[PDB]
């Protein structure tokens, strides 16, 4: 049952300046200068805590390689055995740890869905799974996307 | 296009809590972007405009500051506006803010204007939240679309002959306003150079001359060069924003530079006004505060 209220408030305004310039064509008011109301901070929380510097970087370097990629899409038909592929997270640079990861296709099994399809080679990046974006992702988390896939998987894959 | 549906959706929530989002589709985001982008490229990357104007600082996606500034200053078309640029990152409605502003220049865009800001610039807006809006709530292609966008925003503008206006400030490379005019859209924001100053140099009053940045780009310019560069120019005054000022106004050597900044307690962390600045037709500048309520 939100009522917004407004109002305006006067206070003093510019003082008059010493000498100024007889060149010069703009000149400031000495009138009283508008305080208008806007939300209190109660009323309107402003913080943001959702901004995160750091792994936005951490995300950025990641995905500024991946454009030097030639992209692809490939559509798989997940059966029994599953994808037939398995995974390595790579860091943008050297010891970077966990938590910003390319995921890179470490190994197709043979006989699998992915190697008689023929498309999907060792090292290929895989930038999108199921419309979820692998770039600059935990391992974990990219397991889990690759687990909850089911029927025909679109892919979209990077090679270098 | 269906720019006045958009616009009705756009201002639908004025009466409501702050905070309220206002979704509007994809393709409705993306004419606004590709419409825009047409206009910025036909009009000159250096404004030359005319009083009546009032003009403004940062918003950084707080929406609902931006709507009591237009019920305050007057909804377009009331007044003619020049926006300083930096209207995303930092604030959680990066979307409305970025869609009402394209949506009014493309309704009136003889009398409304908008200016790049450091943060309409793709290295800089996916670190400080713009990009992590979009993605949230759109989709990256998207955020792309907005970049493609803001790269064709103008660079500065001159009121009347008097006054120059950019985000950031001056460059120790700018001599002649024909530097900015041949400047070629698209274009991206360079580490240094021209550009760069333009969008991100700042004045200090400690500085004689030319000196480095806190920030880690650009420079900072003392009151001398200001002066020098007025006189040279036969202009008045620099009105630029980029820095957070405690009454939303602030002047600088004298009051041959003003700073606005629209952007009241600013992300929270900050427990300022947000101002603008009027020019009539007889070239009073006068200022309209907006403080946030106790
Ligand atoms: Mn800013
Ligand atoms: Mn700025």
């Amino acid at each position: 049952p939100y009522e917004p209220e407004s109002g305006c408030v006067e206070i003093p305004g510019l003082s008059e300046e010493e000498d100024p310039a007889p060149s010069r064509k703009i000149h400031f008011s000495t009138a009283p200068i508008q305080v208008f109301s806007t939300y209190s901070n109660e009323d309107y929380d402003r913080r943001n805590e959702d901004v995160d510097p750091m792994a936005a970087s951490a995300e950025y370097e990641l995905e500024k390689r991946v454009e030097r990629l030639e992209l692809f899409p490939v559509e798989l038909e997940k059966d029994s055995e599953g994808l037939g592929i398995s995974i390595i997270g790579m860091g943008a640079g050297a010891d970077m740890g966990l938590e910003k990861l390319g995921i890179f296709v470490k190994t197709v099994t043979e006989g699998g869905a992915a190697h008689r399809d023929g498309r999907i080679q060792v090292n290929d990046l895989l930038v999108e799974v199921d419309g979820t974006s692998l770039v600059g992702v935990t391992q974990s988390f990219a397991a889990s996307v690759l687990r909850n896939t089911k029927g025909r998987v679109r892919f979209m894959i990077g090679r270098e | 296009l269906n720019l006045d549906s958009i616009i009705g959706r756009l201002l639908e929530v004025q009466g409501s809590r702050p905070g309220k989002n206002v979704q509007l589709t994809e393709n409705e985001i993306r004419g606004l972007c590709l419409k825009s982008r047409e206009i910025f490229l036909s009009q000159p990357i250096l404004l030359e405009l005319e009083a009546p104007l009032k003009i403004c600082g940062d918003i950084h996606g707080q929406y609902y500051d931006l709507l009591r500034l237009f019920e305050y200053g007057g909804f377009p078309p009331e007044s003619n506006y020049l926006f300083l640029g930096d209207y995303v990152d930092r604030g959680k409605q990066s979307l409305e803010t970025i869609c009402l502003l394209l949506a009014y220049k493309i309704k009136y865009p003889e009398n409304f204007f908008l200016l790049r800001g450091n943060h309409e610039c793709a290295s800089i807006n996916r670190i400080y939240g713009f990009y992590d809006e979009c993605k949230r709530r759109y989709n990256i292609k998207l955020w792309k679309t907005f970049t493609d966008c803001f790269n064709c925003l103008p660079i500065a503008a001159i009121v009347d002959e008097k006054i120059f206006c950019c985000h950031g400030g001056l460059s120790p490379d700018l001599q002649s306003m024909e530097q900015i005019r041949r400047i070629m859209r698209p274009t991206d924001v360079p580490d240094q150079g021209l550009l760069c100053d333009l969008l991100w140099s700042d004045p200090d009053k400690d500085v004689q001359g030319w000196g480095e940045n806190d920030r880690g780009v650009s420079f900072t310019f003392g009151a001398e060069v200001v002066a020098k560069f007025l006189h040279k120019h036969d202009l008045d005054l620099i009105c630029r924003a980029h820095q957070v000022v405690e009454d939303g106004y602030e002047f600088f050597a004298k009051r041959q530079l003003v700073t606005l900044f629209s952007a009241p307690n600013y992300c929270g962390e900050f427990d300022n006004a947000g101002a603008m600045m009027s020019v009539d037709e007889t070239l009073m500048c006068s200022f309209q505060i907006l403080k946030p309520a106790d």
